[PDB]
RNA sequence: GGAGCCUCGGUUGGCCUCGGAUAGCCGGUCCCCCGCGGGGUCCGGUGCGGAGUGCCCUUCGUCCUGGGAAACGGGGCGCGGCCGGAGAGGCGGCCGCCCCCUCGCCCGUCACGCACGCCGUUCGUGGGGAACCUGGCGCUAAACCAUUCGUAGACGACCUGCU
RNA sequence: CGUUCAUAGCGACGUCGCUUUUUGAUCCUUCGAUGUCGGCUCUUCCUAUCAUUGUGAAGCAGAAUUCACCAAGCGUUGGAU
RNA sequence: ACCGAACGCCGGGUUAAGGCGCCCGAUGCCGACGCUCAUCAGACCCCAGAAAAGGUGUUGGUUGAUAUAGACAGCAGGACGGUGGCCAUGGAAGUCGGAAUCCGCUAAGGAGUGUGUAACAACUCACCUGCCGAAUCAACUAGCCCUGAAAAUGGAUGGCGCU
RNA sequence: CCGCGGCGGUGCGCCGCGACCGGCUCCGGGACGGCUGGGAAGGCCCGGCGGGGAAGGUGGCUCGGCCGAGUGUUACAGCCCC
């Protein structure tokens, strides 16, 4: 039935300032900007306290499936400041029993060519979603690194090449190819 | 039975007296309905089932209207049900909250024709009991026990949409 | 004398339904910006149900068969098409009043046009329902002139701010001339307050 | 982003119904839609009152969630709610929209005149306006 | 400018932001950025919207004279120049010069067939179309047949040629 | 049953359905006549998918594969009796 | 052939059964309370269409739990010995099967849920803690919705449409 | 011939009014009965008698300028309720 109130908090850290035009947050700090529209949620993005040090998120009159949303709006504004702050790293290691995959960036971070997977005369080309940048790790053999801000546009990026790297055709069970995400975490930590 | 909003009623009545029965026991009900002339027919539905007694076999005594002692009291009603399902006959406990046990008896069947489409003929109301804060299961109900409570209206769509069928204004929903 | 109504922010059919009845009683209507118009129920669904419209036509000579109008004033011309005794003389003839554009051409661009409140998206939809653009929609089907139909709305709306600054400078300067004036106007504004306006 | 709330002690106004055009107190909110309800000073009976036809004010006044009546009314005479009400600018227009409704023939004929006369005379104010901007824009 | 068939509907206008809806509208920026505006922040007002389509604009008898408040506004299908407008532009705007008037709001002051209680009144209207009398400035045909041709062809059609 | 393992693939004893490309029932229509089999020729639809595209499954190492999904766009031939 | 109602020719009124977005007379009620989103929604006697069986989809019930002796999940530590227990040898010391089926240590572990072994091993599946911080969880049941759900000209809640 | 005096039938064509009656459908006022000789309420207050939420209270914490606001506990009445 209606809930006739439910609500949570966001406890912004002294470092990042966040400001809400609206539904539309907007978080900046030591690494960017990071903006997310929720006008398609519907709630109440209060923010409330002196050095703006939470933001609050209620919903009145929530039934089970309007209630859901609460803490996912939470939860994304959580992963904004994170981004900002800390800012995300996925890590992936290439594997194979044979062809050794070769990767290569290329613009910057953008572009990822993928050759040699499974003996193939296909190049895998690979673009990065705007703002995430690969890289070719060192003190690691076969493994990339995916850092940026905005957790969905690296996730993403990650997926982009876990799925270019997939085999049709043939036991999977048996060829466990492929660059797959292996960590997942910060580009610094405190 | 059909209904509108019902009327709790009062029906006492007996098995009228014989040579061998001469002052025959009173059987009180409380039956709601939406009219007297309903009420009793109710009244001797029930009787039927529980004691051997017919229409025909007794004489409703006093029929009467039964009105709520504290209207303008906030309650809170447990009222135990027993209805017919598509498939097998039930049992429940509903709790609604009212400022009476008809308006309460009320709300229940409108209740139960949307939540299991139970229409009035298949329902069989047993106790109606007015209740404390605590006693109360339902949490749709227990979510008003407070003090402060405190609410918005948040998107507080329009009716009036037709005075002005047409106007140059696009209209508001914030207050 | 003539309704325009900005199709924006309606819906298909329940405009469609109070445009019939206007129609019908010799009311000429114009119905513009029609590709904004939104019909409820989620986007792929009524796709869908617009790809099953299409199927229909005539086996044997489809160039007979069921005109089926991509354009989206055309599309919400057949919905009203559909609400009238079309068959009919009088049908007919009530057809002929209403006049439908894809974006908001050149008479009406500078006239105010209405807002049917009771067919409206924010009114009649709750806001957790899912609805169609039936723009999208049109295009998809094959519209061939969105992307113009933009273009030249920007342009509109760009011309039309325009107007808006001129429009709010002078009721600016009028606010500044009653006050400039309210002694050699007093006797006058009292009266209009007593009958109850200006407050 | 809400800035009136069903509260007890908030007095509302009521669009209509029976008591339309007067103000009313909610004493208690008995469930998701329904509100009870009493207006002591403004001759509205202690009753049950759905919220689709209450409309809320900007004035909590403050007593306890079921006292009895005679308690309200001297929270509500306390406040002077029916003064600082009548002071607001919506009960305003409400009385102006009262008196544009009550207006006779020979009314409606003065005010014409008055108006004729009266945008006029701004009229004039605001093109002398335009035109001494139009000299400092030179 | 004059008559004169016919077809009818009408019986003040509204000359426009964009959009939002768990939000908006207006100001003003002291201050900052961009091209008199645009964007920002901050502050001050509104918000069952009075910078409201529940709205606005407009007045609806004619004249006379003789005061007041308001007063350079209106006109002559007044006349020439400079603009803006292309989505189906079809409409405005702004600038010179000629002549004429004193119109809105109050008051006085009289008079206008006052047609004797009684229906389609009252306008958009110089309306749309057809047939007829006046001035000024412009115009000076193609098409089809016939003939020819064969890129064409059942026949029509089509492609060609002919001071 | 499938070495082992009810359900990769199967599936007894039981049970619930759909279908009208089988055959029956039935006899409503037509007996002042609706030309009675097959083949040829031609068009179009259906999907209950043989192949082809994209995919999930395996008792799929590869090859070969059966099981299933979206799906009827395009195909589905030459002969002997 | 259903429901309503049975007909001289007409005016006014009122009904039935049916309705009242528009087609189409009537809800252009500020109607009341819920339920339900369907990539096959649903939408009214006769009637023109679906079942068994499923679904933490969502909503109600019913019955039982549980837990401050601070749980419940979520991660981390052990899973033994009397004992190749007995039947079965073809190998079953917990483990193709079946009769059994208790004690010790106990904090506590079944003569064992499985994985797998020729058979073990090895692994895996209570009782208890450490962290975290209020409800948690099971089994039924019935409403809407969904799967179950395949036909041939293009198509029919009557149509348009409707959240 | 003028009286349109009294009575009778009529109106060339198009109209309108008036009052009377019949049948309808609405509207506005008022006056009564009965009930659990209605139920609740209001108003005046007084004397007691308990119980509950939860308070001009206190207290842990939090948020703002001792005061205001927000949770939490035992609960008398100096907010109420029964
Ligand atoms: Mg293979
Ligand atoms: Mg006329
Ligand atoms: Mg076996
Ligand atoms: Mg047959
Ligand atoms: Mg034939
Ligand atoms: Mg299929």
């Amino acid at each position: 039935m209606k809930t006739i109130l439910s609500n949570q908090t966001v406890d912004i850290p002294e470092n990042v300032d966040i400001s809400l035009k609206g539904r539309t947050v907007i978080v900046k700090g030591p690494r960017g900007t990071l903006r997310r529209d929720f006008n398609h949620i519907n709630v109440e993005l209060s923010l409330l306290g002196k050095k703006k040090k939470r933001l609050r998120v209620d919903k009145w009159w929530g039934n089970r499936k309007e209630l859901a949303t609460v803490r996912t709006i939470c939860s994304h504004v959580q992963n904004m400041i994170k981004g900002v702050t800390l800012g995300f790293r996925y890590k992936m290691r290439s594997v194979y029993a044979h062809f050794p995959i070769n990767v290569v960036i290329q613009e910057n971070g953008s572009l990822v060519e993928i050759r040699n997977f499974l003996g193939e005369k296909y190049i895998r080309r690979v673009r990065m979603r705007p703002g995430v940048a690969c890289s070719v790790s060192q003190a690691q053999k076969d493994e990339l690194v995916l850092e940026g801000n905005d957790i969905e546009l690296v996730s993403n990026s990650a997926a982009l090449i876990q799925q270019a790297t997939t085999v049709k055709n043939k036991d999977i069970r048996k060829f466990l190819d492929g660059i797959y995400v292996s960590e997942k975490g910060t580009v610094q930590q405190a | 039975k059909a209904s509108g909003t019902l009327r709790e009623y009062k029906v006492v009545g007996r098995c009228l007296p014989t040579p061998k029965c001469r002052t025959p026991p009173l059987y009180r009900m409380r039956i709601f309905a939406p009219n007297h002339v309903v009420a009793k027919s109710r009244f001797w539905y029930f009787v039927s089932q529980l004691k051997k007694m017919k229409k025909s076999s007794g004489e409703i005594v006093y029929c009467g209207q039964v009105f709520e002692k504290s209207p303008l009291r906030v309650k809170n009603f447990g009222i135990w049900l027993r209805y017919d399902s598509r498939s097998g006959t039930h049992n429940m406990y509903r709790e609604y909250r009212d400022l009476t046990t008809a308006g309460a008896v009320t709300q229940c069947y409108r209740d139960m024709g949307a939540r299991h489409r139970a229409r009035a003929h298949s329902i069989q109301i047993m106790k109606v009991e007015e209740i404390a804060a605590s006693k109360c299961r339902r949490p749709a109900v227990k979510q008003f026990h407070d003090s402060k409570i405190k609410f918005p209206l948040p998107h507080r769509v329009l009716r009036r949409q037709h005075k002005p069928r047409f106007t140059t204004k696009r209209p508001n929903t914030f207050f | 004398q003539v309704l325009v109504l900005d199709g924006r922010g309606h819906l298909l059919g329940r405009l469609a339904a109070i445009v019939a009845k206007q129609v019908l009683l010799g009311r000429k209507v114009v119905v513009v910006r029609c590709e904004g118009i939104n019909i409820s129920g989620n986007f792929y669904r009524n796709k869908l149900k617009y790809l099953a419209f299409l199927r229909k036509r005539m086996n044997t000579n489809p160039s007979r068969g069921p005109y089926h109008f991509r354009a989206p004033s055309r599309i919400f011309w057949r919905t009203v098409r559909g609400m009238l005794p079309h068959k009919t003389k009088r049908g007919q003839a009530a057809l002929d009043r209403l006049k439908v554009f894809d974006g908001i051409p050149p008479p009406y661009d500078k006239k105010k046009r209405m807002v049917v409140p009771a067919a409206l998206k924010v009114v009649r939809l709750k806001p957790t329902r899912k609805f169609a653009y039936l723009g999208r929609l049109a295009h998809e089907v094959g519209w061939k002139y969105q992307a113009v139909t933009a273009t030249l709305e920007e342009k509109r709306k760009e011309k039309a701010k325009i107007h808006y600054r001129k429009k709010k400078q002078l009721m600016r300067l009028r606010k500044q001339a009653e006050k400039n004036v309210e002694k050699k106007i007093d006797r006058f504004t009292e009266v209009l307050k007593t009958h109850g306006f200006l407050v | 982003v809400f800035r009136r709330f069903v509260e007890v002690g908030r007095v509302a106004y009521v669009s209509f119904g029976p008591h339309a055009g007067k103000l009313v107190a909610i004493v208690d909110v008995i469930d998701q839609n329904r509100a009870l309800v009493d207006g002591p000073c403004t001759r509205v009976r202690r009753q049950a009152m759905p919220f689709k036809c209450m409309q809320l004010t900007d004035f909590i006044l403050k007593f306890p969630h079921s006292a009895r009546q005679k308690y309200v009314r001297k929270a509500w005479e306390k406040a002077d709610i029916n003064t600082k009400w009548a002071a607001t600018r919506w009960a305003k227009k409400i009385e102006a929209r009262e008196r544009k409704a009550k207006m006779t023939d020979f009314d409606r004929y003065k005010v014409m005149k008055a108006k004729k006369m009266r945008n006029r005379i701004i009229k004039n104010e605001v093109k002398k306006l335009q035109r001494a901007a139009l000299l400092k824009a030179s």
